[PDB]
């Protein structure tokens, strides 16, 4: 029996984007995803009370532009056989730095490390660990780029292999890519 | 294209 | 580097 | 050294 984990963040509504794309929103039927792991930058509780609608288990991490400060700056969870680490990623300098992200992986002692902020999607394995960045679901802009392709990641967890699906909205048609990771 | 829990969509990397 | 609530420290030398 | 949730690092010197 599969576990499906939704991974998304850097929404940045209302300031940077009005709402998540309807096309994305149509795919996230409530109940069909069991877990939700969010990198942060919602930022308003509008979205936090929205994410709750879609699944019973939802975890936020604190973003540098998140207004509810009680979110944890990082969270470690387990789903099936996978120990997952979650962090927004503004703590990593330079942004998305590999060596730094690796420490947080070993420090957190996780199989999969999720981080955001760079608004750039990543899903890859490094030294037998798997690193995910869902990118920005709204396509929100970062300090350096204005045409950022919206995207969110859905993890399919089956025993010791996670299948990671990324859906990025290029043009106005959802498109996806598969990346498979097995615990070593 | 590629099958997913949420439907079949084209491969970004065509 | 790693930005923490208690400082910002290099991960290694450099 | 100094112990943060994100790690333990030397105090940027001895």
């Amino acid at each position: 029996d599969r576990m499906l984990v939704l991974v998304l963040g850097d929404l940045h509504i209302p300031h940077r984007c009005n709402s998540l794309p309807a096309k994305f929103k149509k795919l996230l039927v409530p109940g069909k995803i069991q877990h939700i792991l969010c990198t942060g930058n919602l930022c308003t509780k509008e979205s936090y009370d929205y994410l709750k609608t879609l699944a019973g288990d939802v975890h936020i991490v604190r973003g540098d532009f998140d207004e509810n400060l009680n979110y944890p700056e990082q969270k470690v969870v387990t789903v099936g056989q996978f120990k997952i680490g979650l962090i927004h990623g503004h703590q990593v300098i330079p942004w998305g730095d590999m060596a730094s992200l690796a420490l947080l992986q070993r420090q957190f002692d996780v199989d999969i490390l999720i981080s955001g902020h760079t608004h750039k999607f990543e899903a890859f394995e490094h030294e037998n660990k798997f690193y995910i960045n869902p990118g920005s679901a709204t396509g929100a802009y970062n300090a350096l780029e204005t045409n950022i392709i919206p995207s969110f990641v859905l993890m399919d967890i089956q025993a010791s292999t996670v299948v990671t699906y990324v859906y990025q909205l290029i043009g106005d048609d959802v498109k996806v890519e598969r990346i498979e990771y097995k615990k070593p | 294209y590629i099958k997913t829990p949420l439907g079949t969509f084209p491969n970004r990397h065509g």
